[PDB]
């Protein structure tokens, strides 16, 4: 991205230990809870009335896994997040009407979840590298907005 | 918080806006759409074409609300309660967008009120738009 | 505005921090300096190297003030008056930076209080740091 | 920047009408007045106690001219802003310790100044081109921070 070989390794290696299923469901649920206004795009999901109700909602969990999935696949194209998310970028703009700021909120939520999960392992230098990736991904996703 | 100075400044500059508030509201929207295109994601249901009646209609609504905040400068939280509720519960506009509108509102006024848009008035107006924004976003979580 | 649940959530979470608050203060700063290198512009006079006593000491200071704020969760404006002064008239840190330190503090708590960092607590702490930020930047202009 | 040719012409046409000496002083003065915190860098400039003190301070006026001077040069190398601004970026970071957010504030202030001065000539679309430009400069100026 602007990732140092060292920073590249750090990202790469931690990720390999990530359960996308769980992390994706948690990142997305936390987002809906911490920043309630993001719920505006998930009306059809159901009961998001409570933390408990969000975290439990399977429509939420499954959406989380799909999001982290695509995110996960993007880490394989760290040299071209732009080309990797071009179509996803147009979709979010043109079909979903998702404000790119949301990409930023999730990124940050994602980082809190990783810290939550890896405690010790998620060091300042490892956070720094992840911060550059979430920023990078959000930028790529926002790229085709017009 | 707005100082007595600020209040005088805002009533004065807004006073000049007068019957043009509507048109200025509309213009601010258009400038925002062109400069910060991400703001368009909130108006998927609008004709955002140049001279859209929708935009025109929307501009008046925003202007009327601002006019209402000036009229109640000592009780904005209450004068704007309803709109605070709407934005928090239905529209759910992300906070950062408020600063984009504010900015475009400042540009429009500057472009229309050369004589009143002094440094001091500029500052007062900026603090004012920030306050309105804070109110509209107060019930978000 | 912090709800009763929020205040509770915060007091619980911070309760657990205990004797480690200073350490968490320090770690958050360290994470901030590395993740958002622009924040280093306000500490030209510090040794920003890992485990620097200046960073350590500053970490303590920040933690203690946070503590004081939890203790006066009800009277923040008043409990942090002096601090709002200092930042507004002396330090003059740009407001965008408060969000960066806040985030780094969450990350730190997450990493150290796994059991206690539930979604509901995560939400409360965020709102809390937002409130603290607001207070610290309220006298800027 | 991501400036269409017609955006680049519009930037250039208007900029031809600007009095960099004057706009410079106005933009810098207004910045110290609207965001008083920004005054932290100019305690050697003297009296900045009131709007008149700021706007009329010979030092602020002179500095503003310097800043807009550097900016005008930037407008002739719109193709290589990072290049153009590299030594300045290094200076602001390493010597001056100026938080890059200052660069975005100034960009916004400048846009209001242009609006102030050109009235109706500062059309919605001319503003959109300048927005792209001030953002590019701000980014260019922050590129060497570390
Ligand atoms: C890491 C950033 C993100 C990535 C990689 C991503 C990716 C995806 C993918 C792969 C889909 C599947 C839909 C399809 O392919 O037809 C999707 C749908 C969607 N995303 Fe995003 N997304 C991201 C962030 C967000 C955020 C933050 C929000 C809102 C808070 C959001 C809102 C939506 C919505 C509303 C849909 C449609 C789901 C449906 O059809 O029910 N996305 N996204
Ligand atoms: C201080 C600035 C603002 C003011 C005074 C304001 C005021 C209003 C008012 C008076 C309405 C109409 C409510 C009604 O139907 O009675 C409205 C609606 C709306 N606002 Fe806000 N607003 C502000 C900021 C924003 C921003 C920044 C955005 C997004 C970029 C936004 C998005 C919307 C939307 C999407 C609607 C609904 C429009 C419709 O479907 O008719 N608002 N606002
Ligand atoms: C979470 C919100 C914050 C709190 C509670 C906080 C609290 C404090 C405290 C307790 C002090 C020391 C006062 C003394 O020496 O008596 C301080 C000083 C300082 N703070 Fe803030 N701070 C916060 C955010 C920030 C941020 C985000 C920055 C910059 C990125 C910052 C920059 C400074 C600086 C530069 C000093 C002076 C350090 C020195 O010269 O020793 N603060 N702050
Ligand atoms: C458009 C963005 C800017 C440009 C092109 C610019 C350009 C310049 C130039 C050419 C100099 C003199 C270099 C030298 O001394 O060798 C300078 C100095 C300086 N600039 Fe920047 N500047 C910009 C924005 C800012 C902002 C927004 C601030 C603070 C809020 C700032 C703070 C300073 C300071 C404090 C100095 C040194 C003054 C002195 O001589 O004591 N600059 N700038």
């Amino acid at each position: 991205v602007h990732l140092t070989p060292e920073e590249k390794s750090a990202v790469t290696a931690l990720w390999g230990k990530v359960n996308v299923d769980e992390v994706g469901g948690e990142a997305l649920g936390r987002l809906l809870v911490v920043y309630p206004w993001t719920q505006r795009f998930f009306e059809s999901f159901g009961d998001l009335s409570t933390p408990d109700a969000v975290m439990g909602n399977p429509k939420v969990k499954a959406h989380g896994k799909k999001v982290l999935g695509a995110f996960s696949d993007g880490l394989a194209h760290l040299d071209n997040l732009k080309g990797t998310f071009a179509t996803l970028s147009e979709l979010h703009c043109d079909k979903l009407h998702v404000d790119p700021e949301n990409f930023r909120l999730l990124g940050n939520v994602l980082v809190c979840v990783l810290a939550h999960h890896f405690g010790k392992e998620f060091t300042p230098p490892v956070q720094a590298a992840y911060q550059k990736v979430v920023a990078g991904v959000a930028n790529a996703l926002a790229h085709k907005y017009h | 918080m707005l100082s007595p100075a600020d209040k005088t400044n805002v009533k004065a500059a807004w006073g000049k806006v007068g019957a043009h508030a509507g048109e200025y509201g509309a213009e601010a929207l258009e400038r925002m759409f062109l400069s910060f295109p991400t703001t368009k994601t909130y108006f998927p249901h609008f004709d955002l074409s140049h001279g859209s009646a929708q935009v025109k209609g929307h501009g008046k609504k925003v202007a009327d609300a601002l006019t209402n905040a000036v009229a109640h400068v000592d009780d904005m939280p209450n004068a704007l309660s309803a709109l605070s509720d709407l934005h928090a519960h239905k529209a759910r506009v992300d906070p950062v967008n408020f600063k984009l509108l504010s900015h475009c509102l400042l540009v429009t006024l500057a472009a229309h009120l050369p004589a009143e848009f002094t440094p001091a008035v500029h500052a007062s107006l900026d603090k004012f738009l920030a306050s309105v924004s804070t109110v509209l976003t107060s019930k978000y979580r």
